[PDB]
RNA sequence: UGAUUCAUGACUGGGGUGAAGUCGUAACAAGGUAACCGUAGGGGAACCUGCGGUUGGAUC
RNA sequence: GUCUCGUAGAGGGGGGUAGAAUUCCAGGUGUAGCGGUGAAAUGCGUAGAGAUCUGGAGGAAUACCGGUGGCGAAGGCGGCCCCCUGGACGAAGACUGACGCUCAGGUGCGAAAGCGUGGGGAGCAAACAGGAUUAGAUACCCUGGUAGUCCACGCCGUAAACGAUGUCGACUUGGAGGUUGUGCCGGCGUGGCUUCCGGAGCUAACGCGUUAAGUCGACCGCCUGGGGAGUACGGCCGCA
C-alpha cells in the first residue's frame, strides 16, 4: 500500500514457461504472473504470446503500488525473453535499464545426460 | 495447383439488380444447374426481406452479409513435430464466399415451408445476429481466438 | 549485457540494442550448449568436423572462382 | 612483455562483460595471446579486473 | 602309495548341423534410440542401461 | 653422448587459493501455481511452493582465452600461485672417441569400468521404483534414485589402448599453412615439431605420397579358408 514508483521486473524465461516477478529495488516482490497461470497449457504455454499475457497480468497486480520506472532483468533462453519486455513498455512503465542475468557456470556441475529421441 | 496458372472467371450480374455480388449468391444456391429455379427463390426471399425492413433488397442483403462475414479463421499447419490450427486472415473475397455459403447452408436446415421463406427468415435473423450462419461465424472466431498464440507459424 | 536506456532514446531502439548485446555475448548459444552433458569424445569429434568443413569448403571456393558455369 | 599491473592495456583485450577477446579478432600473435590470458587471470584474482560484468 | 593314459557313467554345460513350429525385430538406410570396443549391472530372447573410447556415422 | 647460454610448453609429483554455477539450510518480501512432455502423468505447492533478496554450509569441475594450438613413450595432461622434478629445441664453440641400432625371455608404465580398506558425497547416475508410450515395452521419454563418479593407499592389466600403419637409419619433384627457435638487411635465410593438397613411384582398388603405403638396409612381433574359438582342458597370474 506504500508507493514505490521505482521497481525491478524479473523475467524467468525457460523453455517451458515464463515467470514475471516485479520487485522493488531491494528484491522484495510486489506481484507476479506466469504464462502457465494465464490460461495456457502445453504447447500454448511456451509461446511468446502467452509470455506477453503474463507480462500484462503482472503489470495489473502491481498497479496499486504506483510504479512508474522499471529495470528489467531477463534470465533464461525461453521464447518469452522479448515479448514480456515489449508488453511491459506498452503497459505504461518507463523501461530504464535492460540486463541479461542468465547464469553461466565457469567450467561447474555435470549437466544431465543427452536425450535420445 | 502446383503451377499456379489459375486466373479469374467473369460472372454475369443478376438480371433484376445488376449486382455480381448477388449473382454469385444465386450460384451458391443453385443445384443441378437449374439457375432460373434459384433466381426465383432468391428474388422472392429478397422481397419478403425488403418489406420486412425499410431498406432496399440490396441494403438489406449487405447488412445480412456484414454480420456473417468472418474476419479470421484457422487452418492446419503440419510442421516439425505436430499440427497446430493457425489463425489466418481471411482475404476479402473469401469473406463473401463463406458468408453466402453459411447462409444457404443454414437456410436449407430450417423447417419452414418453402425455401424462399426459409431463406427469408435466415436473411432476417442475420440482420439481428440470430440463428445459425451467424452462430457459425461465432464458432469460427472463437477457435481463431483460442489459437492466437500460434499466430506466427 | 547491461543496456542502460539513455534519455530521449525510444524504447524500440533500446530493445534492438539489448538484443544486439546479447547475440554478441553468445549467452543463448552458451546456455543451449550446457543443457546436456557432451562426452569428451563427442566434443572432440565435432570440433574436428567443423574444422574439416571450414577447410574443405574454402578449398572448393578457390576452385569456383577459376571456372565458368556458362 | 605483458604486465598484470598494466591495467590500461589489458582493458583493450577484454569485452564489455569482461571476457578475454579471441586472438583472431584482435589480430594478436599466439605467443602473446597466451601471455595476455595469464596476465588477465592474475589481474582478476587481485580484483584489478572483473570476472563477469555483473559486478 | 603316486603319476599318466585309454574306456565308461545317472546327470549336466555349451557347440555344430538339419528342419522349420512358437516369441519377438537386435543389425544392414540416420534400420526408425547412429553403430561398434572394453567394462559393469539388469532382462524370456535377440538385447537394454551406465562410464570412457573409436568413426569403420547419415544429416548439417 | 657430455658441457656452456637461452627458449616454448594443459609434461609429472606435492601444497595453497580464487571466482561463476548447482544443491542444501536459515530468514525477508510475496501468492497460486510450479515442474515436465510430442501430449501427459507421476512429482513438488496454501503445512506458503515456484519466483525474488540476504546470510551460511559443502562437494565437484575450472566459462572466456581455446586454436586440423601445445606438451608427453603410450595411457594421457587445461583457472591462478608457490615448492620439488623429467624431456625437447636452438645458437656458437669446447670435450669423449663407435661408447651404436634392435630385442625372445624379463621388468616397468598403462583410459574407463571393476575390486579391497579408510574417508568424502554438491551435480550426475548403472541397479531399482513410480509415471507414460505400446499389441507388449523388463526399453527409448518423464519424475525420483543407490553403487559409482571424488580423495588416500593397494589390486586389476583390459579398450575401435587406432594412423586399425613396430623401432632405427639413408635416399627420392612440388604448393599452401600452423607453431616454436635463430642469422642477416618489413626484406632475405636457416633449424625443430605439425595440418592440408598433390608429382613420380607404389597399390586389388580406395588411396599413400620426403611425417610413404616410394627406393633400400638392421632387428623384432605377427598371419596361413569360414565356423567351432581366443572357447575347452592344463599351467601361470588375480581377493574376485
Ligand atoms: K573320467
Ligand atoms: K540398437
Ligand atoms: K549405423
Ligand atoms: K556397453
Ligand atoms: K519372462
Ligand atoms: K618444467
Ligand atoms: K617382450
Ligand atoms: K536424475
Ligand atoms: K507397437
Ligand atoms: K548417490
Ligand atoms: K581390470
Ligand atoms: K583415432
Ligand atoms: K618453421
Ligand atoms: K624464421
Ligand atoms: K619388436
Ligand atoms: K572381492
Ligand atoms: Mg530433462
Ligand atoms: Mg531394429
Ligand atoms: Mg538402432
Ligand atoms: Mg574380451
Ligand atoms: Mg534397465
Ligand atoms: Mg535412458
Ligand atoms: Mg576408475
Ligand atoms: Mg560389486
Ligand atoms: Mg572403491
Ligand atoms: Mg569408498
Ligand atoms: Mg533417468
Ligand atoms: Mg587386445
Ligand atoms: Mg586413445
Ligand atoms: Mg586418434
Ligand atoms: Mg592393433
Ligand atoms: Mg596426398
Ligand atoms: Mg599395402
Ligand atoms: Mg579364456
Ligand atoms: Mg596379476
Amino acid at each position: 500500500r506504500k508507493q514505490v514508483s521505482d521497481g525491478v521486473a524479473h523475467i524467468h524465461a525457460s523453455f517451458n514457461n515464463t515467470i514475471v516477478t516485479i520487485t522493488d529495488r531491494q528484491g522484495n516482490a510486489l506481484g507476479w504472473a506466469t504464462a502457465g497461470g494465464s490460461g495456457f497449457r502445453g504447447s500454448r504455454k511456451s509461446t511468446p504470446f502467452a509470455a506477453q499475457v503474463a507480462a500484462e497480468r503482472c503489470a495489473d497486480a502491481v498497479k496499486e503500488y504506483g510504479i512508474k520506472n522499471l529495470e528489467v532483468m531477463v534470465k533464461g533462453p525461453g521464447p518469452g525473453r522479448e515479448s514480456t519486455i515489449r508488453a511491459l513498455n506498452a503497459a505504461g512503465f518507463r523501461i530504464t535499464n535492460i540486463t541479461d542475468v542468465t547464469p553461466i557456470p565457469h567450467x561447474g556441475c555435470r549437466p544431465p545426460k543427452k536425450r535420445r529421441v | 495447383p502446383r503451377r499456379r496458372v489459375i486466373g479469374q472467371r467473369k460472372i454475369l450480374p443478376d438480371p433484376k439488380f445488376g449486382s455480381e455480388l448477388l449473382a454469385k449468391f444465386v450460384n451458391i444456391l443453385m443445384v443441378d444447374g437449374k439457375k432460373s429455379t434459384a433466381e426465383s427463390i432468391v428474388y422472392s426471399a429478397l422481397e419478403t426481406l425488403a418489406q420486412r425492413s425499410g431498406k432496399s433488397e440490396l441494403e438489406a442483403f449487405e447488412v445480412a452479409l456484414e454480420n456473417v462475414r468472418p474476419t479470421v479463421e484457422v487452418k492446419s499447419r503440419r510442421v516439425g513435430g505436430s499440427t497446430y490450427q493457425v489463425p489466418v486472415e481471411v482475404r476479402p473475397v473469401r469473406r463473401n464466399a463463406l458468408a453466402m455459403r453459411w447462409i444457404v447452408e443454414a437456410a436449407r436446415k430450417r423447417g419452414d415451408k418453402s425455401m424462399a421463406l426459409r431463406l427469408a427468415n435466415e436473411l432476417s435473423d442475420a440482420a439481428e445476429n440470430k440463428g445459425t450462419a451467424v452462430k457459425k461465424r461465432e464458432d469460427v472466431h472463437r477457435m481463431a481466438e483460442a489459437n492466437k498464440a500460434f499466430a506466427h507459424y | 549485457p547491461v543496456i542502460k536506456v539513455r534519455e530521449n532514446e525510444p524504447f524500440d531502439v533500446a530493445l534492438r540494442r539489448f538484443k544486439r548485446s546479447c547475440e554478441k555475448a553468445g549467452v543463448l548459444a552458451e546456455v543451449r550448449r550446457r543443457e546436456f552433458y557432451e562426452k569428451p569424445t563427442t566434443e572432440r569429434k565435432r570440433a574436428k568436423a567443423s574444422a574439416v568443413k571450414r577447410h574443405a569448403k574454402k578449398l572448393a571456393r578457390e576452385n569456383a572462382r577459376r571456372t565458368r558455369l556458362y | 612483455e605483458i604486465d598484470y599491473k598494466d591495467i590500461a592495456t589489458l582493458k583493450n583485450y577484454i569485452t564489455e562483460s569482461g571476457k578475454i577477446v579471441p586472438s583472431r579478432i584482435t589480430g594478436t600473435r599466439a605467443k602473446y595471446q597466451r601471455q595476455l590470458a595469464r596476465a588477465i587471470k592474475r589481474a582478476r584474482y587481485l580484483s584489478l579486473l572483473p570476472y563477469t560484468d555483473r559486478h
